[PDB]
């Protein structure tokens, strides 16, 4: 059966700024089937409030989900994306750079 | 400009976990404004712009009546699939469905659409006459049988010409200041030195809506398009959306490339240097 | 609004 990679993106909703509220972004899109584990992380661990949008598709069948959660930069912490799916043999980390 | 509204579901089998989960969303052109997920606790269809929380409980009831209806044939569906395809009862599969419409710039039915897929390929899909269908694999011409003996695409041809453009256009009345808004993307550059004889130069569109947009680059008028690194338009979470477009320049030579920006909210289209 | 009228494959 068809199975298809999840593409990640990492970022803010807002440019980041030090010390001011925002939202970090984890985009999953380009996967199938739609079984999906997505985490941020705070300096490591696991963060606890993350929302995300609900399950839709692209025009090859493909879905996408945005996860996200408030969050306010500091230039000390460190966020990052941990996502697994079937296509992936371990979950696969990106780290946010407040540059992509 | 032109417009549509979609719905998009997907059904998933979980066999020894109960129930097939069902989730359903409705947009016109890039806004979501109807959700229903079967492993929610409110059992209902629910809003998700605020331009439709002003539709009564007429509108609600129904949309909840029939969304939980669509839930029932695709949990029947599942079986059945699983039956034509001599599956086995223990994995788990996947069933998708889109149907919309759209109107041109004169506000008309334009185009009209219906589509199925089993596991991620093609299953049936009606034609754009809207008469017939295009039934992929052997199994699913059993399904092009049984939807034409019983009348489907008219009954189908009838709705998306006439209820789905109809309540498109209220939607787009309803909510003018959200659907018939654009929002131009508000530009920057960045530029950081990948070693001492080349730096990545990024060009950023942000905050803007609908979607669509077109980043280029171009190095002395000559497009870049082998040479471009370029992400795929990510949504803000706000409900506007975001894309960039890199390219490596050599030592002295930021001067010779311009990121070009198309958007519908823009004026007239910008050419954009680093300097 | 959704349409009423489905029908199983």
């Amino acid at each position: 059966m068809i199975q298809r990679t999840p593409k990640i993106q990492v970022y803010s909703r807002h440019p980041a700024e030090n010390g001011k509220s925002n939202f970090l972004n984890c985009y999953v899109s380009g996967f199938h089937p739609s079984d999906i584990e997505v985490d941020l992380l705070k300096n490591g661990e696991r963060i606890e409030k993350v929302e995300h949008s609900d399950l839709s598709f692209s025009k090859d069948w493909s879905f996408y989900l945005l996860y996200y959660t408030e969050f306010t930069p500091t230039e000390k912490d460190e966020y990052a994306c941990r996502v697994n799916h079937v296509t992936l043999s371990q979950p696969k980390i990106v780290k946010w750079d407040r540059d992509m | 400009g032109s417009h549509s509204m979609r719905y998009f579901f997907t059904s998933v089998s979980r066999p020894g976990r109960g129930e097939p989960r069902f989730i359903a969303v409705g947009y016109v052109d890039d806004t979501q404004f109807v959700r229903f997920d079967s492993d929610a606790a409110s059992q209902r269809m629910e809003p998700r712009a605020p331009w439709i929380e002003q539709e009564g409980p007429e509108y609600w009831d129904g949309e909840t009546r029939k969304v939980k209806a669509h839930s029932q044939t695709h949990r029947v569906d599942l079986g059945t699939l699983r039956g034509y395809y001599n599956q086995s009862e223990a994995g788990s599969h996947t069933v998708q469905r889109m149907y919309g419409c759209d109107v041109g710039s004169d506000w008309r039915f334009l185009r009209g659409y219906h589509q199925y897929a089993y596991d991620g390929k093609d299953y049936i899909a009606l034609k754009e006459d809207l008469r017939s269908w295009t039934a992929a694999d052997m199994a699913a011409q059993t399904t092009k049988h049984k939807w034409e003996a019983a009348h489907v695409a008219e009954q189908l041809r009838a709705y998306l010409e006439g209820t789905c453009v109809e309540w498109l256009r209220r939607y787009l009345e309803n909510g003018k200041e959200t659907l018939q808004r654009t929002d131009a993307p508000k530009t920057h550059m960045t530029h950081h030195a990948v070693s001492d004889h080349e730096a990545t130069l990024r060009c950023w569109a942000l905050s803007f809506y609908p979607a669509e947009i077109t980043l280029t680059w171009q190095r002395d008028g000559e497009d870049q398009t082998q040479d471009t690194e370029l992400v795929e338009t990510r949504p803000a979470g706000d409900g506007t959306f975001q894309k960039w477009a890199a390219v490596v320049v050599p030592s002295g030579q930021e001067q010779r490339y311009t990121c070009h920006v198309q958007h519908e909210g823009l004026p007239k289209p910008l050419t954009l240097r680093w300097e | 609004m959704l349409w009423g009228y489905l029908q199983y494959v």
